[PDB]
């Protein structure tokens, strides 16, 4: 759900 | 975990290699709106670099995704602030947010609660320059902030934190400090981390206040990082 | 300053001698608890602890050498940190519980009785668990508590000289910590590592104080002294 | 301040 979840993925 | 197999120089080179660039601001800011407009815009772009920086901190990727989230949520303003303090070292009485955005405390008066935090940042910056803080030491401290600031809510982070401690000592020995100067300097650096936490806490308190969030439109990312503290 | 002349062992002896006592709360198990009752109990306890803390600070080497305004500032800044590390130290032998007083032992479930308390409780519990796993020593604890007093408000016109004196005493306490660890038989690597571990915990104690303080001056939004300590943080 | 006073009390 968090934007941080996505950005932390290569 | 690859982090532990690293030598001290390797650890240093990895951290130096992970370093984000110094960004430029998107017009001397006075008034609440123009100041926060510029700062939030810069903070948002720095956050994207910070997230990708954290991935390249040895040991960080070995953590679960949720732990990575927790640590970044906890430490992001601390990490922004030590970066700011570092850049501002060569500019006494001033804060170098960007090479094209140099502020003095007089412009902090434009924003409620900014001046007090402005002064704290200035003092921390002055302290770092008095200690002659080195770039290699700086990147160790920033990594420690990431791994430590949310660690007490584990054995892996403990060992990595120990390794960064070994790395800090290694650097100081490399610089020719005696054993006494080494542990004294180690202590001095780590005590400053407490003030960085303090500045982040007092900063965050104003920043996620409903009053402050109304000043200028915020990016969804910056809003989520702010709401993470509650 | 005598503080700069004391040996490591003399510094330890001084800090140990200066230790405040452990106070009792007004807790009565036969009396029903509530948000107000629970907070009144902790506030009452904190208030009496502060008086002893002020006199403890007077016996911390180097503290009395400072101007009265600086002494006030440092205590206004660090008082909740000092209360909290004390609480955490007393609670070491009680996993999953916080020992505010010999007659007041609370677990986190009782923390939910006050708004925002359960969050601070967990952090205090985490800190206590950390001290326990490190096997924190009493000699180490008194050094850490004195560091907090001198360090927490050193940032936040000569008086730069006054700041310098604080930095000198802080170096002294560092030397003392190393001395204890060397005495304990730790290797040099183990000494530096443990020193780092202890000092990093201070960042967590700062966080807990600031978060607690934030909730504390919203609870009111208390004795006069405690009200003034709280007010110092606006 | 009370703190100021208590610090003075010799
Ligand atoms: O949403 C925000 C707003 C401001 C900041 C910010 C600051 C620093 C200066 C003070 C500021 C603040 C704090 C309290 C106030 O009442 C007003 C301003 C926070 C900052 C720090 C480092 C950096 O690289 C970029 C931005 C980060 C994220
Ligand atoms: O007025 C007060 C009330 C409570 C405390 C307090 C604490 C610790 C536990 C949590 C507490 C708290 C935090 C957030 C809340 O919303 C409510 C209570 C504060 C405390 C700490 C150490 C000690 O020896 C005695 C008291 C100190 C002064």
């Amino acid at each position: 759900h968090k934007i941080l979840h996505r950005l932390l993925q290569d | 975990s690859l982090a532990l197999s690293l030598t001290a120089d390797q650890m240093v080179s990895a951290l130096l290699d992970a370093e984000p660039p110094i960004l430029y601001s998107e017009t001397r800011p006075f008034s609440e709106a123009s100041m926060m407009g510029l700062l939030t815009n810069l903070a948002d772009r720095e956050l994207v670099h910070m997230i990708n920086w954290a991935k390249r901190v040895p040991g960080f990727v070995d953590l679960t995704l949720h732990d990575q989230v927790h640590l970044l949520e906890c430490a992001w303003l601390e990490i922004l602030m030590i970066g700011l303090v570092w850049r501002s070292m060569e500019h006494p009485g001033k804060l170098l947010f960007a090479p094209n955005l140099l502020l003095d405390r007089n412009q902090g008066k434009c924003v409620e609660g900014m001046v007090e935090i402005f002064d704290m940042l200035l003092a921390t910056s002055s302290r770092f320059r008095m200690m002659n803080l080195q770039g290699e030491e700086f990147v160790c401290l920033k990594s420690i902030i990431l791994l430590n600031s949310g660690v007490y809510t584990k054995d892996h982070i403990h060992r990595v934190l120990d390794k960064i401690t070994d790395t800090l000592i290694h650097l100081m020995a490399k610089a020719g400090l005696t054993l006494q100067q080494q542990h004294q300097r180690l202590a001095q650096l780590l005590l400053i981390l407490s003030h960085i936490r303090h500045m982040s806490n007092k900063g965050m308190e104003h920043l996620y206040s409903m009053k402050c969030k109304n000043v200028v439109p915020l990016s969804d990312l910056l809003l989520e990082m702010l709401d993470a503290h509650r």
